[PDB]
Parts: structure tokens; C-alpha cells; sequence
């Protein structure tokens, strides 16, 4: 398989990247605690975003309005449009660093996860906290909303990957299934497009496949051979392949039935944060320590 | 299931 780079930009640390769904952009959080806006297409700067103090690593857009959500260590989960370019509001809440921030496909609400042990819901039109989702016993690195289901999946420092019913909510929001196996951290979780899958990375350096159903969830199997923190997975979602990012330098690619290696992309001098999939177009796009790519496979 | 293989893919 061979990585094919359209766009790099050069800064300081990257923690989060967002494709637009229809426009060729991509948002960028960076450590720094800057967003910047760039075009993929003609490789160019188009907006900055101030609105936060330390680092932002949650960065995501609205799939169909003209917002996107950003998640900072200073606790905030900001709201902005990016047609009038002004920051709409700050969803106060979190007590310590936000480490995730997304919005729901279809409801009008954004979800965010924390250091303080929490993931949170709000409704962004009532800007209002709607539900406070409590179990984890450490840092929360990741939560997703599930692609159709009234689900939603985290992971956490304390070990597990937990995936919670929030049907009541559309207790109420509760604890669905509470997923053991990795022997140590978690930073990293996420859904397959289709199938009842879900992928996790820890800092065990393993991947992990799950499989659930309406009664049960268990652990499939493992991908092995990162030689440092997990940082990021996904499903790939036109081909049946799973790719991670590492803090090891690297992006794998997996293969989805047998687990065995595909593929490794490496840096010499950059460890890898966070790893995206375009909506719409076979386009990935990675964060480093010396900034983003945007690249296809093959 | 997802946004883009139902309205893309599937119809």
C-alpha cells in the first residue's frame, strides 16, 4: 500500500484535524491552542481561530451547518460559524482539559469528553448541558456518537472502553456495556460506518477489535506490533481495513478480518496524535508534532 | 447506516 501526501502544513504541534464535508477543508487544533482553517486543494491559509488558552484537542464541524465545535485544555467547548467567523458561545461545564468534541448526525446536540472523569451532552440551540454521563474512573480520552443507534462509546485511562445507552435521553443515559481487556490505558475509540464493531487503542500498544449485540459485547481481537502508545484508530470505510496512529512514529493499516499487519507509514521525527477519515471522499488526514497531512492510500 | 453509504452508495 502506498501513502500518496496532497497537503502538509508545517507548525508546531497538531492535536485534531476535521475534514468539511462538502468544502475541500480541514480544521487544525494545534497545542498552541490556535485553530487554523486551510484549503487542501489550493494549499493555502484561510482563516485563523483564537478562542482559547493552551492547548485544543477537539475540533470537529457540523455536517451540514456552517459551525464547528472546538475542545480546549482551558475546559471550554466553543461553538463558531465559519461564514461570519465569530465564536457563537462557550458551553460552560468541564472542569478540567475537554480531549474530544463532536456533533450528533441528526440532533441538535454536541458531545464532549474530559479529564474530570465526565462525557457531557449539550443541546446547542438551548446551549445547555442535557446530560452529565459518569462511570469512567480517570480521564475520559474519546467518546463517539454511534452512526445510527442511540449509543454512544468512550475510553478512558482506567482501563475500559464503555458503551452507553442514551435512548432515555433522545436514567436515561446509562451504562450499557463496560468492556475489559486492555491492561492499561485507553485513548482512543471508535464505531465501525455499518457493522456493530468498535475499534480502541491504548497505551498497551494494541488495537482492539469488539464486537456487540442487543444483549452483549465482547472482544474479537488484537492488533499487535505498534511499539508505543496507540493514539488514534478508525475503520477504513470503503475497504476492509483498520488504520492507527502512534506516538511509535507511525500509521498502520490492518487488515479487518485476519488483524495482521497491511502496511506502516512512518516519520523520523514526529509521533502521531490523531488520525480522520473525509465523510465522503477517500481522504485521511493525520496530526503530528510538526503539523497535519492529508493523503489517500493507493 | 452511515451518512454517506445511505445516501450515496445504497439507493
Amino acid at each position: 500500500m502506498a501513502m500518496l501526501t496532497k497537503f502538509e502544513s508545517r507548525s508546531s504541534r497538531a492535536k485534531g484535524v476535521a475534514f468539511h464535508p462538502t468544502q475541500p477543508w480541514i480544521l487544525t487544533s494545534l497545542h498552541n491552542g490556535r485553530i487554523q482553517l486551510w484549503d487542501y486543494r489550493m494549499g493555502t491559509l484561510l482563516d485563523r481561530f483564537d478562542g482559547h488558552d493552551g492547548p485544543v484537542r477537539g475540533i470537529a464541524f457540523h455536517p451540514t451547518q456552517p459551525i464547528f465545535v472546538s475542545g480546549g485544555d482551558d475546559y471550554k467547548v466553543n461553538v463558531w460559524n465559519y461564514k461570519s467567523r465569530k465564536l457563537l458561545f462557550s458551553l460552560c461545564g468541564h472542569m478540567d482539559y475537554v480531549r474530544v468534541c463532536t456533533f450528533h448526525h441528526e440532533y441538535p446536540w454536541i458531545l464532549s469528553c474530559s479529564d474530570d472523569q465526565t462525557i457531557r451532552i449539550w443541546n446547542w440551540q438551548s446551549r445547555n448541558c442535557i446530560a452529565i454521563l459518569t462511570g469512567h474512573s480517570h480521564y475520559v480520552m474519546c467518546a463517539a456518537f454511534h452512526p445510527s443507534e442511540d449509543l454512544i462509546v468512550s475510553a478512558s485511562l482506567d482501563q475500559t472502553v464503555r458503551v452507553w445507552d442514551i435512548s432515555g435521553l433522545r436514567a436515561d443515559a446509562i451504562v450499557k456495556f463496560v468492556l475489559e481487556g486492555h491492561d492499561r490505558g485507553v485513548n482512543w475509540c471508535a464505531f465501525h460506518p455499518t457493522l456493530p464493531l468498535i475499534l480502541s487503542a491504548g497505551d498497551d500498544r494494541l488495537v482492539k477489535l469488539w464486537r456487540m449485540t442487543a444483549s452483549k459485547a465482547w472482544e474479537v481481537d488484537t492488533c499487535r506490533g505498534h511499539f508505543n502508545n496507540v493514539s488514534c484508530c478508525l475503520f477504513h470505510p470503503h475497504q476492509e481495513l483498520i488504520l492507527s496512529a502512534s506516538e511509535d512514529k507511525t500509521i498502520r493499516v490492518w487488515d479487518l478480518n485476519r488483524r495482521t499487519a497491511v502496511q506502516t507509514f512512518r516519520r523520523a521525527n514526529d509521533r502521531f496524535w490523531f488520525i480522520t477519515v473525509h465523510p465522503k471522499l477517500n481522504l485521511f488526514a493525520a496530526a503530528h508534532d510538526s503539523g497535519v497531512m492529508v493523503f489517500k492510500l493507493e | 447506516a452511515a451518512s454517506f453509504i445511505d445516501a450515496k452508495k445504497m439507493p
